């Protein structure tokens, strides 16, 4: 009987329950929204506003049902519409990353005719980051 | 000077009147496809008729004041009969009703004229009501479901996958403080949801309100525990509408996202005002289905889950029950897409193979999150997100509280699992046929899911389909 | 006995033959039938368990409480006479399942998921006995048939009724026109028809209104009580008040509710009202025998009127035996002293499968209605008894002299019945001769007798004890 | 891996996505027929493209944000142009709107997109909108009249003939009293209705609540007086 | 005043060009919500007009990329966004998701640049109970600023909105939609001014008075006419300027300008010149319709803004130094560099039809 861990074991949506993604994966995830013709896109947060809180309630009167603060995260230029390349997206991340090596980057595509977004998950975490356990050290 | 028509006394063939075969129906008509039976000497003509008579303006024996207005305008038409291929004495009977006939918004009228007689007539020996067509001009009267699939993605910031939930079992008997820690230990392991039993409503074991607070503790400690956002399905399914909206005002007050009605043993004009109020205070509304299949489980008579799913999404629900093809409840895989379909998007053509007897245009009304649940484990997963994609909501109840390990570990296992097929999913593999690779490769890696993998092994559910096509 | 990962069976819990009931228990009888390969232990015991407190497979939870206080207990399994793979199966449920004054609460339960288990071909519920000490947590209904008769003064014979026709299609001021002359003629009641809510060619509050001055205008006229069953089935909650709430301002008698349409929370919401304002309401079962009609599955209607009692009505549709729409008699008459009466015996060949205590809750006026004329009245007369309403819109409205006429003629046919059976004469045997004995001498009644002399209404069956 | 459609920032003519004359209309779209006079120099197309774009989906330039939806689905179409007979610098443009646009019951909504902006546009001299197709599907949202035709005969009870009314004088000035005795007489003689001029509400010469009396006063003492139903 | 006159078959036209609303008739009305001063005092923000934004296209964007679009404009440089005058609730959006999604756009653009935030989100609707159940909701958010369609929702809705919004605590900021089908002839109808006095009479802290300069006609001199009757205290007879009398308004509160409609960043030494401080000055398109996206586009508008009213407050001469002052601007940021280049020749220059 193994037990999971309560402690420093925060999990980041689709994706952060199975091991790490390698480059091949990524770009695998990458082809699969290229295939379907959904539209990239690039965001990003500082650590402070990586994970949902609840500080602006405190203005709020009985209406704080499904707010959260820190869902929203920045855009990282603009979602590449008409994008049909791959290589492209692999660019911006890297480009990206490099931009803002500390901070939390996913990245997300949209669907138009849904008008949705249609996947997401992180690409990059802080490297500071403590709050996290590696796959093998999340039950003990 | 000589008279036109008059008032006759006495009783005529309903088909002199409602029987219309050369009627072009419009485009603002509500059509019903009625299964119908007739007793021996009916002809169908006049068993589709009678139909049509007494789910619209007409009775047993001829009426004076018809005169005084426009039985043309406002009567109810068969207009065409299928004989059914396979059957020596059954037919589709179709109706067309004016859509001055009902009242705007509300479900339980529609519902009133259409089923509300017809299927005790002395004439017929079974009735089964098939589907409907909404107009969109109809359709436009209702507020709709709160929310809808986007909107709700949305609000809890969740995309790219199923979602996953899990009832609390057993169905009765906890307490609150005991309902509370059961559901932080689910939570807490990768679940997004739990729930309330669809009967776990206020009982002497446990309260209603001791339990709305003790699992708004269990969802705030899950939610910064994981990082991620969590909701548990709080019931307001109660004896009345006072009771029901007190509940709600409860969940409003404790700022949690999502409650839970059980639209048709609640009923249809309480659900409607719960669906509004959800609308005005920004809550999701999750609905079972309890009581569906006293009505729909039989092909020869009662009222085809797609209808009851169609009118779901007019009267208002975030999320509706579908069924799961491979657990324990009854629902065949063709029948099951098709009526998904019909909860989802916002137009469905007309496919006879599916069971969609008409096409259905929603004009932009939300669509209805469908919820996979009941007898449904680990192994069942790739064919779960093989049927339903990614808008869905795939429950385990016995699933996850009946892992070996407890709680979190089964939520685990199950959050693994379906995250392991949706990533071999995006990367090309087939679900339909490479899905017991998948969850094996994925039950070598995660001892959580292991342990799942090894317990349910040998279980399956497979028996002979009563409600087929 | 420890936390035990995995499937077993049903039946190793859930299967208690020698189970003792107690008499605080809810309890059900449900004709099943099992697909081949399942034993009927099993599928009895599945039933009990996803009706109470099992699912699929073993929860360790089961043992922070107690599952021998809580679970549902299959107790008991009858073959069924006739039937190579049906089966009775006897559930006994504890109390502390369900929620006080919440028939919704109880049929999640009772009827919630178990009708849709693969392992199950059919499943009917054919009846519950509802135990005193649940009986004792509803409100129940806002009257009850001696109160009812008591403020309307109507006494020693059937109350008379008629639904508005046609269905739909007539105006508000149309409406009114049409009660008045049927009300003026001898009819203690007319009604909307099911589905006249709030519609492009009527508003329901124009009707209201209308039908109010109707009311009124006939009861000056005849000297008589007069009401008119206003319709306040709604979309929501609210509408529905709103309505309720306007019958209460305009002092008028009565309102009607489809309680299956609109539903068991909104029914017990507006029974409540009613009680709290003096206000009597009629049930009308619209969708019913979407349920209640096939023998296979479904819930039998015993069930249905059992639960509308618990919930709150004042009358309930009957069926007429006799009329358009089914009804066996042996049935009909099981259930409808089910509504009416304090006590019902266990009696198998009308269908009562327990013994029915209802604690001094109030009776059910049924409502006899569809398809009926003045030649089925010694036959109603003489199934019902005086504590019913009997309903004539077609055969009132279609009356070739028009409503007051048809009202009179309903009226005439209702008292020479009620006069032959308190002088002695048999309605079974002697019921033609009194009726051509009435027609003879009312003109309005022989009109009557020869428009409908030969029609009747005779099929097979098809829910059969 | 050759682009799609991408943004492209910068200003394009309205035609170019607003004009569509091969448009089939579907029975749910509400239509306008706006009586357009140009500037010189600016062609009837652009200009029905401007005035179909301005009361729908579009701006002066391009933006990035019609990209996450669906402009097709949403936008406002210029379908058709008629010349006017008659003159020399005047059409008819016909805009079709798809009903997503609007709130349900409401006027005010439909309103404002459809006369909100575009009557003070620069590159126009002059627009009038001369009629509006309300499909059934939008018609059926509003709650409509409180009564209509019938229900308002059927309650007064009277039938057969034009119903006949008068606005009390003068317009204003009159005390409450004087009102109430004005409709008095005029009610007893003949009309079915009198009214309260439109710019009668609550002034100091005459408070609404004092005249409301007066009046429900004379409107019960003429129904008494001839046996027919009046009101004011 | 404007009922029935107007339809006699004895004339062939009316207009009405003005009123003179006497002290003693102004004085019976609650007025604006705040007005200008207590508007920039609650905000916190002094010494340089208001910068605002709609967010675009006008329909079809779903309640999450609303606040998308809100939290990227507001983050980089303007004080306000704005629902369309057209965004109520509507199948693609209803109302009380975009509030919500806005009011965490709001705050996080707010936590992010440490400025106050805005964005008016409207209360227009089908009934009155709707437009009160919606501003009851941004009440209860905390958000500062409604707005509202005075002329399609009406008066009498207006002041009722308005009088809710002095007891709350709300900002109102106040849309023209459908003025220019009464206001657009020379011949027929009501003069702009005379609209602007009843929505200063009725209510409201902010109105849209024209750019001058953009895609909507409002020519030079009427346009200072009516700015000043609806920001000042007391404005004498000037007929130059179309101001037929004297108006006195005896305290009342003074009415914001906001200048919308088809400008960009060349416009802004001419708007800054024409308006002064004490206006808000919008930019959808001018916004989101920058080749980087909204940030980059607001902090385009935002330099803009403020190179022009420093070199103003300095003593440069915008009428004539104007297009010097935005060039010597292009050059040190990029931002605003990039928007300089796309609309470069854009301008709008047509005969006015409501002339003197
Ligand atoms: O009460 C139950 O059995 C469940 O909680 C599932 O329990 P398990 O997860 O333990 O199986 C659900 O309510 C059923 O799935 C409803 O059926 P449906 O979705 O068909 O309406
Ligand atoms: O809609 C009808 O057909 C009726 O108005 C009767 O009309 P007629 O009097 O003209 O036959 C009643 O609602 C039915 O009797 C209901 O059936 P039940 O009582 O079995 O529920
Ligand atoms: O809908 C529009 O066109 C605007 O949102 C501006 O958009 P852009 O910033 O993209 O031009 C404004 O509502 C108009 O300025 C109103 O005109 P006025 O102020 O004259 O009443
Ligand atoms: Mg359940
Ligand atoms: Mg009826
Ligand atoms: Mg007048
Ligand atoms: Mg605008």
């Amino acid at each position: 009987m193994m037990v999971w861990t309560p402690v420093n074991n925060k999990m980041f949506e689709t994706f952060s329950y199975l091991p790490p993604l390698t480059d091949e994966q990524i770009a695998a995830q990458v082809d699969y929204i290229v295939a379907n013709g959904w539209i990239p896109c690039l965001e990003f947060a500082e650590a402070d506003k990586a994970y949902v809180s609840n500080e602006s309630a405190i203005r709020f009167g009985s209406v704080s049902c499904l707010y959260y603060d820190n869902r929203y995260w920045t855009m990282w230029k603009l979602p590449m519409f008409g994008c049909r390349d791959p290589m492209q997206v692999l660019r911006e991340i890297v480009a990206c990353t490099k931009a803002f090596p500390d901070a939390y980057v996913r990245l997300v595509a949209f669907d138009n005719q849904k008008q949705v977004q249609i996947m997401g998950f992180l690409v990059q975490r802080p490297k500071s980051a403590r709050d996290w356990q590696p796959a093998n050290k999340r039950s003990v | 000077t000589k008279a036109g028509a008059g008032f006759k006394a006495g009783v005529k063939d309903y088909r002199l009147t409602y029987y219309t075969p050369d009627y072009v129906v419009r485009d603002t008509d509500i059509l019903a496809a009625f299964r119908m039976t007739p007793q021996p000497g009916v002809p169908p003509e006049e068993c589709g008729a009678a139909v049509a008579a007494e789910s619209s303006t007409g009775t047993w024996t001829t009426v004076w004041t018809d005169g005084l207005t426009s039985l043309d305008r406002y009567k109810g038409r068969c207009y065409d009969i299928e004989p059914v291929p396979g059957e020596d004495n059954q037919y589709i009977a179709y109706v067309a009703y004016p859509i001055d006939l009902f009242e705007e918004g509300s479900v339980t009228n529609m519902f009133t004229s259409i089923v509300g007689n017809v299927f005790g007539f002395k004439a017929l020996r079974a009735l089964r009501l098939e589907d409907l067509r909404i107009p969109p001009a109809y359709v436009k009267t209702f507020v709709g479901p709160p929310h809808g699939i986007q909107v709700e993605r949305d609000k809890l910031n969740k995309y790219g996958r199923g979602l996953l939930g899990c009832t609390i079992k057993p169905k009765l008997g906890l307490s609150a403080k005991n309902y509370g820690r059961a559901v932080y230990e689910c939570l807490r392991g990768g679940l997004d949801f739990t729930k309330d039993d669809e009967n776990v409503n206020s009982q002497p074991f446990m309260r209603w309100r001791d339990r709305f607070l003790f699992v708004a503790e269990a969802i705030y400690k899950a939610q910064a525990e994981t990082g991620e956002v969590k909701g548990h399905y709080l019931n307001a399914t109660a004896g009345t509408c006072e009771e029901m909206m007190k509940r709600a005002v409860c969940a409003k007050e404790l700022g949690v996202p999502i409650i839970m009605h059980d639209y048709l043993t609640g009923g249809f004009t309480a659900n409607t005002s719960l669906a509004i109020y959800c609308r005005d205070n920004g809550l999701f509304l999750h609905i079972h289905r309890a009581m569906h299949a006293v009505i729909d489980r039989q092909r020869n008579h009662g009222i085809h889950f797609r209808v009851l799913a169609k009118a779901l999404r007019m009267s208002g629900g975030d999320h509706l029950h579908s069924g799961t093809v491979v657990g324990k409840l009854e629902g065949e895989r063709e029948v099951t897409l098709g009526f998904v379909d019909l909860m989802r998007d916002d137009y469905v053509e007309k496919d006879r193979s599916r069971g969609i007897y008409f096409t259905q245009d929603w004009c932009s009304m939300p669509g209805v999150m469908p919820v996979a649940s009941g007898g449904i484990h680990v192994w069942h997963m790739p064919a779960l997100v093989e049927i339903f994609g990614d808008d869905a909501c795939l429950q385990f109840g016995g699933g996850t509280l009946g892992h070996p390990w407890g709680n979190a570990p089964g939520a685990a296992a199950n959050r693994v699992a379906l995250e392991a097929c949706t990533q071999a999913r995006n990367e090309g593999r087939d679900l339909a046929r490479e899905g017991g690779d998948v969850i094996r490769s994925a039950c070598k890696w995660s001892p959580e899911l292991a342990a799942a993998c090894e317990v349910w092994k040998e279980i399956k559910f497979e028996f002979d389909t009563i409600d087929k096509l």
